[PDB]
């Protein structure tokens, strides 16, 4: 714990001390590039993509 | 008709063609999936500006403006000199048309996809021998109509005429010409789906109901009534606007909303006599014009519809 | 088709790639993909 | 004269949106920021 | 065995801060390069140097 | 959000005493110190576990379920 470090109890951590949830969100849109080219949400195959 | 200048990555050792190639982007490598040999290394993943090469083609231009220190004299004259360029004059006409299309599409509260399609329709259909004796207003109004239809948010002729002052005859002839041009460049150079057809009445109902402030349940019933209204030959030939309005009116009185035909026709700019005239035809087939579930539950009964 | 859930009326829907993203009952425009029905394993630590 | 074209509602709508989306108070910087939601006190 | 000294011991309110090491540790042997200068790219999230 | 199962420091089970703790506070009109000792929580490590717990799950339960069966 020298020089601004600390010792934490592993047993306390095991029981849930200072445990947290993390959430991350991902955004995506189906853009239309004018009148001809358009995108779609799909599961692409290796033979056509 | 030109030099090849094509690079194809293949494994010299495996010699299998075409090869299995994996792009280890994190490692910056292109490696043969079978033997592991690396084929190319040091692959690459504001300093520039973006442009759309579908509405502007190839045209790089830069503006002239003030800086942190600037004299108005130089700015005024440089803009004066830049305006007098003969080559850029041709495309400025298209850009000016784009500006007015954007203004019309923005004053109409239309989505960005609509104006992009409208501008693309203008560019493709412009600079052709067929559309040279027609007013630019007809061209713009027709392009906007096409753009709205391509976006599945199509409007009506009257709605577009509310902004762009063009009478019906020129509007129709220009629209027919532009559609032929787009079809012509679709084959030689897609364009249309089930939506391109004129009637497509089901698309109008949600907005017409919104203008009247009806609940969503009535709108869905109106859509069902309009969808089934095409089985009757005595009404099927009517305009899609009347087909949608009469169906909406039929449901308005079915759920007993206190809105009279005098205002329904005044709001949707449709003659009241036409509304009531069409309503009479949409009374001999009521059992086929009301959703079975709604009558089954008990929300609506057919005796709430007055009979003449 | 795949099953979704309305975010306001909690109605379970079945949409295809052609159907519009909207609740056919109440008209909401936000749908929640239903939870997967395959079991998921978790350590109790 | 078409009153629907004489008045462009987009002028008011964009100017207020652009100035609030960015911090650029014009047509000063940093006037609008993404609200911290890391914790209630934040 | 007893510690020769006596320890100041009691409850204190501590807070878990936003900085976690697992969101900072990153190493690069080789990886993508920038298009212009052809040097390692910037950013841990992009496998940068 | 909900009561911890164990005391962080020593691991004594404290997740079976929340309702007993609340009932002592409400119906018996006991002070929180007396209630903590009546529940058998002697070490101050265990006392702060129940004394400083915020029951947020009650707030979360006010929102209507995302998916009803
Ligand atoms: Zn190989
Ligand atoms: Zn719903
Ligand atoms: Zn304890």
């Amino acid at each position: 714990n020298q020089e601004d470090s600390m010792i934490m109890n592993q047993s306390s951590i095991d029981r849930g001390l200072f445990r947290s949830l993390f959430f991350r969100s991902y955004m995506d849109q189906e853009k239309k590039y004018g009148m001809s080219i358009t995108e779609t949400f799909e599961k692409p195959q290796r033979t056509n993509t | 008709r030109g030099p090849n200048l094509n690079i194809v990555l293949t494994c010299p050792e495996c010699k299998v063609y075409p090869p299995k190639i994996v792009e280890r982007f994190s490692e910056g490598d292109v490696v043969c999936a079978l033997c592991g040999l690396v084929l190319s290394d040091k692959l690459v993943d504001r300093v520039g500006e973006a442009s759309n090469p579908l509405l502007d083609g190839n045209n790089l231009s830069t503006r002239i403006g003030k800086g942190e220190t600037t004299d108005m004299r130089f700015t005024k004259e440089l803009n004066k000199a830049q305006g007098k360029n003969v080559m850029d004059k041709k495309d400025n006409e298209v850009q000016a048309a784009f500006a007015k299309i954007t203004m019309l599409c923005d004053a109409a509260e239309l989505p960005k996809i609509v104006k992009d399609c409208a501008k693309e329709a203008y560019k493709l259909c412009h600079d052709e021998k067929t559309l040279k004796g027609k007013s630019m207003e007809s061209i713009m109004a027709a392009s906007i109509l096409i753009g709205c239809r391509r976006a599945e948010v199509a409007r009506t002729f009257k709605e577009i005429q509310s902004l762009i002052h063009v009478k019906t005859k020129e509007f129709g002839k220009t629209l027919n010409i532009m559609k032929n041009i787009l079809r012509g460049k679709s084959e030689d150079g897609k364009i249309d789906t089930d939506n391109m057809s004129g009637a497509q009445n089901l698309t109008y109902i949600p907005r017409f109901c919104s203008h009247l402030g009806l609940p969503m349940q009535v709108t869905t019933s109106a859509e069902y009534t309009a969808k089934k209204c095409k089985e009757i030959k005595e009404i099927a030939g009517k305009s899609p606007i009347t087909i949608a309005v009469v169906s909406i009116y039929l449901n308005i009185l079915l759920f007993q909303i206190p809105i009279t035909a005098a205002k329904v026709g005044q709001t949707l700019q449709v003659t009241e006599g036409t509304i009531k005239s069409g309503y009479k035809i949409l009374y001999e087939h009521r059992d086929k014009l009301v959703d079975p579930q709604l009558i089954a539950n008990g929300v609506v009964s057919l005796d709430n519809l007055p009979g003449v | 088709t795949l099953k979704y859930i309305c975010a306001e009326c909690s109605s379970k829907l079945s949409l295809s790639r052609t159907d519009a993203v909207r609740c056919k009952d109440c008209g909401h425009r936000i749908l929640l993909k239903a939870r997967t029905k395959r079991l998921v394993q978790f350590e109790a630590r | 004269f078409n009153m629907k074209l004489a008045i462009n509602a987009k002028t008011i709508t964009s100017g207020l949106k652009y100035a609030l989306a960015t911090g650029n108070w014009g047509e000063r910087a940093g006037v609008s920021q993404v609200l911290n939601r890391y914790t209630y006190s934040s | 065995k007893k510690l020769m000294a006596q320890i100041f011991f009691g409850p204190t309110y501590y807070q878990r801060l936003r900085h976690m090491v697992d969101d900072k540790i990153h190493a690069r042997a080789r990886g993508p390069m920038q298009v212009l200068t052809r040097q390692p790219v910037e950013g841990r999230s992009r496998d940068g140097g | 959000m909900i009561v911890p199962v164990r005391c962080f420091s020593c691991g004594k089970v404290v997740g079976d005493k929340w309702e007993s703790y609340l009932n002592l506070l409400q119906e018996d009109e006991l002070d929180e110190g007396t209630a903590l000792s009546r529940l058998g929580l002697k070490r101050y490590c265990c006392r702060r576990m129940i004394l400083t717990h915020v029951d947020l799950i009650e707030k979360f339960l006010r929102y209507n379920p995302l998916e009803k069966r």
